[PDB]
């Protein structure tokens, strides 16, 4: 930390590659984003509760799920710029997939070339890295759905499920309490619902028909991205308890 | 603090890039600058700025297309790149195709033009934020920070005293349904006067205000036009 | 040169006659004509030799950079155990058989390796490809890429160099919806041998390549024909 | 951004100066002593060689008196590494002009040129100085035979005596107490020999040590050097008059 | 230019005549068209001499950097690919049609490359104006799993016949044997002899005219 | 090679010691001359000779390059450029330039300089004659007796064939060249405004300018 | 400057402390990856477990993705030990020259010269101050034209050895010893008519390794080994039903 | 702005940062060249090491042609990419002038670029000193090539660590007409007696010119011969 911290191509002393530390509490303090697995469908969920005392964003223009290929669904957590480079970096991939083999990028490879894509600004002097981890998410009928996480420094992982965000860990210790692969993707929006009450540090409250807002890729959307439409959020908003 | 400022690629150790939020304060010092939609119409009002009274005062609304004008807040010389910019992208829009530049797609062309400029260390993000408001099919008011950022709003302000000008319409929950431009156009000018200081100079004359609606491309409002509205301010 | 493409139930099926002719003048007899690409499909290559060895070349650099980019990180198939002649007829049947890493995980499409070509040679270059193989989606198929790179899937046959147009009505009477792999084989071997009765351009032997579900025999023929009429 | 790893090596001191200019200087006030004498046969160019080993094959080579063409040579004084690199452009540079003009550079052309490149480095381009000064005798039909000084600032000088290199000021001050006018190519390499002994306060050379050449053109240039041999009657004819 | 070239049992054998023509008229009668790519590989060349014996050399020092970066001995098909590859390039316009044999991991294998960038592996060929002449002899006598002895002449008779039947083509003939251990490049092998010598007669010493003698003597 | 200019450079080769020979016309257009000065042999090194034959203006640019890598070769060196190392760098200079050509033919002639004892008292040894003969492009056509070019090659091939003999002297190698070359100018009609033979030994240099028909 | 942030500059002691860092940072992970050669034969194992990094660590990660082990070519394999994000670069900079070599020289990259040209560009990085290592150790194998079984280790520091029974990790300073001591058994035992044998001698001898340099019990899903022995010369991940099988012969 | 020179002069006039790379290069294993009347010698000590290594795949003695081998002494990565760097000038050479490039002209491009890095921006001096040796038609050579980019030409030289003690070692033991058998005699003894704990097998390398012979490195059965004295 003593002058190793400066650029993100320096190594400190003890091995541990600053900089890029930093950026992980960057996005730690930053709108919490949801994706989990269900039997049916990939539901994602973002919770925007930075945007909370504003009170002059339109009620549902802010939305970080993002699709690729309508059948892909891309979230992030953290600047919402840089993400939306990589979204562009993403969709420019599968562009580029389709232009040579007349097919649908497929999600595996799709991860990995967002990684190195994230990975290499962290290789430089002047390159800033990126401040987003993405969350990347496809349902198929034949194999199930898969979630990746491409945290900064390359690193996609495979998920049955993740939280990426300022309470992750309060999220993850509520989610895992059922195995959501065998819950069905409609009730599992009442779910979700309970922890974004609960396990959300007050940010929301009562009032989030606007602050929250979510999608799935499941089979009532014909294995393809749509966003809820909120005549199936109110139902779901039967979180009335004590 | 001292160290982790020079350039614009150092994190701080709570992952804030500080050259980028002290670009985000020079929008704080530009003259108070508020944007209202109605249901057909939008309304943008800014106080140009006079340095001297033998100045004329500066120019605070541009326009872009028929039907979007925005009002620059932040390094005067920072927002002309972006106007033309942006002006050189709705004409070749209606060059190239012959449609009206989709105006969400245009903010994401000109939210990004700031982010090219934060991952370089050679450059400097834009000190200027804008208030892109424009009736493409309905109306619409954005904002992007100097940051890569962007929103979609019902209300904004700029810098100056909008914190002031901010509760008279955050408090206002009428906009949505106020139709007679008339009594549209009233409350953002009371909004802009209630940022302006007091026992200081009064909003008059040279204060800007341009509408743009359904079938209203985006007009300035006329001197004499513009008189009169500044009479039922008084009130 | 001749170049066919057989689709029958099981698979799909390849043959060319061998020879590279250079104006009435045959440069070399035997030539390869189907190449391997992967072990899952082959490539019937025509038109000028140089641009469609060339081609065959740059395909196959494609070909092993998707298929070891595709991958999946870990294991799969943990248990599971999915797996299921003529005899010197024809005589002079040279043979043998080789079978593939089976599951289709890690081998690409077809249609992948089919629009390289397109994106490959949309230029001022004149070759003309059929494209045959096995694929975990679409069972078999059979491309034929056109000379300025026009790719349709041929659902039934597919024929093309000097030879094709002399039995472009052999086959497609003959033809049958789901033929058995016998019938096919004879099928093949006839329309080649029609095809170089008929045409200055035949080959020598002849070379034909079976692609099924999870193996591909390769067989080359010595003969010719004599009508009794 | 490396800007706190800069050394601005082409950036002005507070009185004017350039400091890695300035340490060039000093750079080349260490290097052995090279001396330059014109006399009415030829140009003497007669340099030091510092002892390294008797393990030096010091037979068919030595690093300071290189030939630069076949009317002009060089003998150089301070960093022997990038000596080289400027030996090897001057090369280039008398005989392109050769190819271009159809005759031989004169020398008072090639040295602007090659200070041209060595003040380049100390004019734009954020790289360190070349560290090295080096005369450049040579015989030119117009001006005859010439000597000049060069430096790393870039800024050259013709001379008739020059003796740059360690402690130049002692044989600088037996050059211009005995440096005649009017000298025979003998008389010139026995002062060589004078002032190559008292620069490295030695009362004999040694001829593992210093070598001599000259031009002494006889209409055709003949440029010859000396092999150890030929000094010892250097260094008898010496210690008979002295 | 009558090169040719045929598989035995365990070498490659490589042979080629020995003129280099004009078109009207022949330059020398005693070129080596056979070149030296590596210890394992030969190739020999036709076309035009200019872009052949560049191409040669070219590929000769890539294959030894090659095989110097590499620690095993080079492969056949390497060549082959760089070859093509750099034809390919030059649509057809450095023309040089090559048969290249050598020996390697595989078995001894021969490639002929044509001038458009198309190769072909062969048990034997031939190139150049008398390649005709040269393959018809080829055909008619060429076996499987020939003797080194035995194929070495067959090549003989290949070239010999190339040498006679076209004008292309003639002087002596060549051979290099190409087997995994070594090569053996025998320069002069054939071209029989009793014609009607000519006599030599010097013209003396007091000829020529000389208007000028500008003697010097130089060291 | 062009009939414009038309000129030709013959080499040959005797017991120890080789001869380099050329006509001295430079014709403007094909029936046309200008000047009977321009000398087509040039001295790269004290023993590599090359001879230049083709259009002028290629004769020329190439000289300069030629003498200019011969020159930076040596001098990067201390050590004197020999033939063999010359010839190559002659074929590929020709060969950069495959698709915008050098209209030169040109001859490189010059002694070999092996390198052995020569005795247990000697350091360097006898000489070899070494001939080459290239086109534009640069073919190698090395040889080990008299090498033609020029628009009178095939006039030389002939009477080079017909007169060359195994090995000869300085006296008789400068003779059969002589009239090798001026009995074959003779039957150019665009050539052989007077010839310049130049037979070189070990030790010395000779130049003659034969009393060339002049037509 | 006292500026030894540099990727190059040397320290006054001539050493670059850089390079010390990038190895320290792949010790960091504490990620153990054994390899050994054996005739005609050559095995490789990683653990299958999350790099010990910032992020939390395994809750509901499936564990079949987290690998440490890749292939290059259908014929080479790698085990990159590191970074994440920089050994998901490597093996594509990997992939890219045996993809490269093949088009440009018409045969398979060697298993030696594959990792010899990625430590000419690992060098690149160690001389050109302007970027940073990859903080990635990889061991590739493979087979050579001659069916001869290869093994090689690059590092950080652009160093291209090549074992024949090799490990990388975090305990490489003892794990030597037990690695040169376990194999001298296979010498001992000179019975020398083991045929085709890995499975039942270089597999389980390094299983044996992995179980004794870390000293757990190495669960059948918590490993994986990759052969790439003569018969097969392909690089099959070995799947889970027979690593326990030898994980049964603890006898 | 990301192209500047890091080496830079000091106020005392020295380039500091090449003081540096020759302080690694002064604690590596010690390579060593000696030249004789018929052949030249390089020897260099490679530490006896773990029996894991395979000790045929590093070797610091590599060859650049035909007659001209080459050692280092420093960081083995910069020697990887300047040998390969240097067969390249080795065959550009060659592609030019017919003959195998000699020992001077190729250290001399060699040293140019060991000072490009020297002086250029943005990269570090190389940290390794060479020893090229060959076989020319101007006799026998060795040269040693340092970081800072200047070569000397030698008779016998060391570069590794404590080469100051080794180099008065053969100053006192060499001749200039001493035979090649003895040169390697001395060449065995002198990395004998610095090497510390002597069991100098396994852990040495020899390679040898041979008076015009191509050059070979010995392997160890024709090593251990000459290690009896």
């Amino acid at each position: 930390s003593a002058g190793y911290d400066l650029s993100v191509s320096t190594f400190s002393p003890d091995g541990r590659l600053y900089q890029v530390e930093y950026i992980y509490k960057s996005i730690n303090n930053n709108n919490t984003a949801l994706c989990l697995e269900c039997k049916d469908g990939i539901i994602c969920c973002c919770i925007n509760s930075n945007m909370d005392k504003n009170k002059m964003i339109k009620k549902n223009s802010y939305n970080r799920i993002y699709h690729v290929n309508n059948n892909i669904i891309i979230t992030y957590s953290g600047f919402d710029g840089d993400a939306r480079n990589i979204i562009d970096r993403a969709r420019s991939e599968a562009n580029t997939y389709y232009y040579n083999f007349h097919t649908n990028i497929p999600l595996h490879i799709l991860v990995n070339r967002i990684s190195l894509y994230i990975h290499a600004y962290t290789l430089y002097w002047h390159m800033r890295p990126f401040a987003a981890s993405i969350i990347i998410s496809s349902f198929n009928e034949k194999d199930k759905g898969d979630i990746y996480c491409i945290e900064p420094n390359g690193a996609c992982y495979k998920y049955s499920g993740i939280v990426i965000g300022k309470n992750k860990e309060m999220f993850k210790t509520e989610i895992e309490k059922k195995d959501y692969k065998d819950i069905n993707v409609r009730d599992a929006i009442e779910d979700i619902y309970k922890f974004i009450l609960t396990s959300d540090d007050h940010m929301n409250k009562n009032n989030l028909q606007n602050l929250v807002n979510f999608s799935w890729i499941c089979k009532e959307s014909s294995y393809e991205f749509q966003n809820i439409h909120e005549e199936i959020l109110t139902p779901a908003l039967n979180k009335a308890v004590e | 603090r001292n160290l982790y400022d020079t350039d614009n690629i150092i994190y701080s150790p709570e992952g804030r890039l500080y050259q980028v939020e002290y670009a985000s304060e020079a929008i704080k010092q530009g003259t108070c600058a508020v944007a209202i939609k109605s249901k057909d119409y939008v309304v943008v009002s800014g106080l140009k700025k006079c340095i001297s009274k033998l100045s004329f005062p500066q120019e605070k609304i541009f326009k872009i297309d028929d039907y979007i004008g925005i009002s620059m807040s932040g390094i005067t010389s920072d927002a002309k790149v972006l106007t033309k910019f942006m002006q050189n992208e709705c004409l070749s829009h209606k060059f190239l195709y012959n449609e009206n530049i989709n105006i969400e797609s245009l903010v994401r062309s000109v939210a990004d033009k700031y982010q090219k400029n934060t991952q370089k260390s050679s450059k400097r993000a834009f000190g200027v934020g804008l208030m892109i408001a424009a009736y493409h099919n309905e109306p619409c008011i954005f904002e992007t920070r100097p940051n890569g950022s962007y929103f979609e709003y019902d209300a904004l302000s700029f810098g100056a005293r909008s914190h002031a000008s901010k509760t008279y319409l955050e408090k206002n929950l009428h906009l949505f349904e106020e139709c007679s431009l008339e009594e549209l156009i009233l409350h953002c000018l009371k909004a802009l006067k209630c940022s302006l200081s007091s026992e200081s100079e009064l909003t008059i004359s040279n204060t800007a205000l341009a509408v743009v609606g359904k079938n209203h491309p985006w007009q300035e409002i006329s001197s004499l036009q513009l008189e009169e509205y500044l009479s039922k301010v008084k009130m | 040169t001749t170049i066919i493409g057989i689709i029958y139930d099981n698979g799909v099926m390849l043959a060319c006659d061998s020879r590279t002719s250079s104006g009435t003048f045959i440069s070399n007899k035997c030539s390869r004509k189907i190449n391997r690409i992967n072990e899952n499909l082959y490539v019937c290559r025509s038109g000028a030799s140089a641009h469609s060895q060339k081609i065959i070349e740059i395909i196959k650099h494609y070909c092993v950079s998707m298929k070891n980019e595709n991958r999946k990180k870990g294991r799969f198939h943990e248990g599971e155990t999915i797996y299921d002649d003529n005899n010197l007829v024809t005589k002079n049947k040279y043979f043998y058989e080789d079978k593939f890493n089976d599951y289709n995980p890690l081998v690409e499409n077809v249609a992948h390796i089919t629009k390289k070509i397109i994106y490959t040679n949309n230029n001022f270059l004149s070759c003309a490809l059929i494209f045959g193989g096995y694929d975990k989606i679409k069972k078999q198929q059979l491309y034929a890429v056109n000379l300025n790179g026009s790719i349709i899937e041929k659902h039934d046959f597919a024929v093309s160099g000097s030879g094709s147009i002399y039995i472009q009505s052999y086959l497609q009477d003959k033809y049958k919806k789901f033929m058995t792999k016998k019938e096919c084989f004879n099928l093949i071997l006839n329309c080649v041998k029609y095809a170089m009765h008929n045409d200055n351009s035949s080959g020598g032997l002849i070379r034909i390549v079976n692609i099924t579900k999870s193996f591909v025999e390769e067989f080359t023929v010595v003969n010719t024909q004599m009508n009794f009429q | 951004m490396a800007r706190r790893y800069d050394s601005r090596t082409t950036t002005f001191s507070p009185e004017g100066r350039l400091y890695q200019v300035e340490y060039a200087l000093e750079a080349i006030n260490n290097a052995s002593i090279t001396i330059g004498l014109i006399t009415k046969d030829g140009v003497i160019l007669g340099a030091d060689k510092v002892f390294i080993s008797k393990l030096i094959d010091k037979a068919n080579n030595y690093e300071k008196i290189y030939k630069i063409d076949k009317h002009i040579f060089c003998g150089v004084a301070g960093l022997n590494a990038d000596a080289n690199i400027l030996i090897n452009q001057s090369r280039l540079y008398a005989q392109r002009y050769l190819y271009n003009y159809n005759e031989v550079q004169p020398v008072s052309q090639l040295v602007v040129q090659i200070c041209d490149i060595k003040q380049s480095y100390t004019q734009y381009g954020g790289l360190r100085p070349y560290g090295v000064s080096f005369l450049i005798g040579g015989y030119d039909t117009k001006d005859g035979y010439q000597l000049y000084h060069t430096d790393p600032s870039g800024n050259y000088s013709g001379w008739f005596a020059t003796a740059i290199g360690t402690n130049n000021l002692t044989a600088s001050s037996v050059l211009k107490q005995e440096w005649k006018n009017d000298m025979t190519l003998e008389e010139g390499l026995l002062l060589a020999l004078k002032t190559l002994a008292k620069s490295t306060d030695t009362e004999i050379p040694k001829s593992e040590k210093i070598e001599l050449a000259y031009l002494t053109n006889k209409d055709g240039e003949v440029y010859q050097k000396y092999l150890t041999e030929k000094e010892i009657e250097e260094l008898i004819k010496l210690y008979t008059q002295k | 230019t009558t090169i040719c070239g045929l598989v035995c049992q365990n070498a490659v054998i490589l042979g080629a005549d020995t003129r280099a023509t004009e078109g009207p008229i022949v330059a020398d009668k005693n070129c080596s068209k056979l070149h030296y790519i590596s210890k394992n590989i030969w190739c020999a060349g036709a076309g035009v001499a200019g872009d052949l014996e560049h191409t040669t050399l070219w590929l000769q020092h890539n294959v030894e950097l090659h095989r110097l970066n590499t620690n095993t001995q080079p492969r056949v098909s390497m060549c082959v690919s760089r070859l093509t590859q750099e034809l390919f390039k030059y649509q057809g316009y450095k023309v040089c049609a090559i048969v290249l044999g050598g020996v390697d991991v595989n078995g001894p294998q021969l490639y002929g490359i044509h001038p458009h960038g198309s190769s072909c592996l062969l048990p034997f060929t031939a190139l150049g104006s008398g390649s005709l002449n040269a393959m018809a002899v080829l055909e008619a006598k060429y076996r499987d799993n020939m003797t080194i002895e035995e194929g070495k002449n067959l090549v003989c008779e290949a070239i010999c016949a190339g040498i006679f039947n076209d004008l292309g083509s003639g002087g002596n003939v060549d051979i290099c044997v190409i087997t995994k251990d070594s090569y053996q490049h025998i320069r002069p092998y054939k071209e029989p002899n009793m014609r009607l010598y000519h006599l030599p007669h010097p013209t003396i010493y007091p000829k020529g005219t000389t208007p000028i003698l500008s003697e010097k003597i130089e060291y | 090679i062009y009939n414009y200019n038309g000129g030709c450079v013959l080499g040959m080769s005797g017991s120890n010691c080789v001869a380099i020979a050329c006509d001295l016309r430079l014709g403007a257009n094909t029936f046309t001359t200008v000047s009977t000065k321009f000398s087509k042999i040039f001295k790269m090194n004290n023993n590599v000779y090359v001879g230049l034959s083709g259009l002028a203006t290629d004769i020329q640019t190439l000289y300069e390059i030629l003498r200019y890598r011969v020159n930076l070769y040596e001098v990067r060196q201390d050590a004197e450029m020999d033939v063999e190392c010359f010839a190559n760098m002659l074929s590929s200079i020709l060969y950069s330039n495959r698709f915008s050509p050098y209209f030169v033919n040109p001859i490189v002639v010059g002694f070999k300089l092996k390198h052995y004892v020569d005795e247990e008292g000697e350091k360097k040894v006898n000489y070899e004659p070494y001939l080459t003969a290239y086109d534009l492009i640069g073919a190698k056509c090395e040889t080990r007796d008299f090498v033609v070019n020029g628009v009178t090659s095939e006039q030389l091939f002939g009477m080079c064939e017909s007169l060359y003999v195994k090995d000869q002297d300085e006296n008789g190698l400068f003779e059969t060249i002589s009239q090798c070359l001026l009995s074959a100018l003779d039957r150019d009609c665009i050539s052989g405004w007077g010839a310049e033979v130049l037979v070189l030994t070990p030790e010395k240099i000779i130049k003659k300018k034969l009393k060339a028909r002049m037509d | 400057s006292m500026y030894d942030r540099h990727l190059t500059i040397f320290s006054p002691d001539g050493n670059l402390y850089q390079i010390e860092y990038a190895i320290k940072a792949v010790k960091n992970t504490n990620i153990t990856s054994v390899g050994v050669k054996g005739e005609n034969c050559a095995v490789i194992i990683s653990q299958k477990k999350m790099a010990t990094q910032y992020i939390s660590q395994d809750k509901l990660l499936d564990y079949n993705n987290i690998t440490n082990i890749y292939n290059i070519t259908d014929e080479i394999g790698c085990s990159m030990v590191g970074m994440p994000g920089d050994c998901l670069s490597m093996v594509y900079k990997a992939r890219s020259e045996a993809s490269e070599f093949l088009y440009s020289n018409g045969y398979n990259v060697n298993a030696e010269t594959l990792c010899r040209n990625i430590c000419d560009k690992i060098q690149v990085y160690t001389q050109h101050a302007y970027m940073r290592l990859h903080a990635c150790s990889g061991m590739i194998i493979g087979i050579d034209e001659n069916n001869k079984p290869e093994l090689f280790k690059f590092d950080p520091s652009g160093f291209c050895a090549g074992y024949r029974a090799c490990v990388i990790g975090n305990k490489e300073q003892e794990s030597i010893s037990v690695l040169e001591r376990l194999l001298e058994k296979r010498k001992k035992k000179i019975q020398q008519e083991t045929i085709d044998e890995d499975i039942r001698n270089t597999t389980i001898l390094a299983i044996e390794a992995l179980q004794t340099i870390l000293a757990f019990d190495l669960k059948a899903s918590e490993i994986e080994v990759a052969i790439v022995s003569t018969k097969n010369r392909n690089f099959t991940q070995i799947s889970e039903k027979e690593i326990d099988n030898y994980l049964t012969y603890i006898a | 702005e990301y192209s500047f020179s890091l080496t830079t002069f000091s106020p005392t006039g020295k380039l500091v940062q090449i003081e540096y790379a020759l302080n690694r290069v002064s604690s590596s294993s010690p390579a060593l060249g000696i030249r004789a009347k018929n052949g030249v010698i390089i020897a260099t000590e490679k530490k006896s090491p773990n029996e894991l290594i395979e000790e045929n795949s590093i070797f610091k003695i590599q060859q650049i042609s035909e007659h001209i081998g080459i050692v280092y002494a420093g960081m083995p990565g910069d020697f990887r990419v300047l040998l390969k760097r240097a067969r390249k000038e080795a065959i550009r050479y060659s592609l030019q002038y017919g003959s195998e490039i000699l020992v001077k002209e190729l250290v001399k491009i060699i040293a140019s670029i060991v000072q490009e890095f020297t002086q250029t921006g943005g990269v570090r001096p190389f940290g390794l000193s060479l020893l090229i040796c060959g076989v020319d038609v101007y006799g026998y050579h060795l040269y040693q090539i340092d970081p800072s980019g200047c070569y000397f030409n030698w008779m016998a030289t060391c570069v590794g660590k404590d080469y100051q003690n080794n180099m008065s070692f053969l100053e006192k033991r060499y001749n200039k007409d001493i035979e090649i058998e003895d040169a390697i005699h001395t060449a065995i003894l002198t990395l004998k007696e610095s090497y510390e704990g002597v069991l100098n097998e396994k852990n040495i390398e020899i390679g040898v010119a041979y008076d015009n012979k191509p050059f070979k490195i010995l392997t160890q059965n024709e090593i251990k011969d000459y290690l009896i004295e």
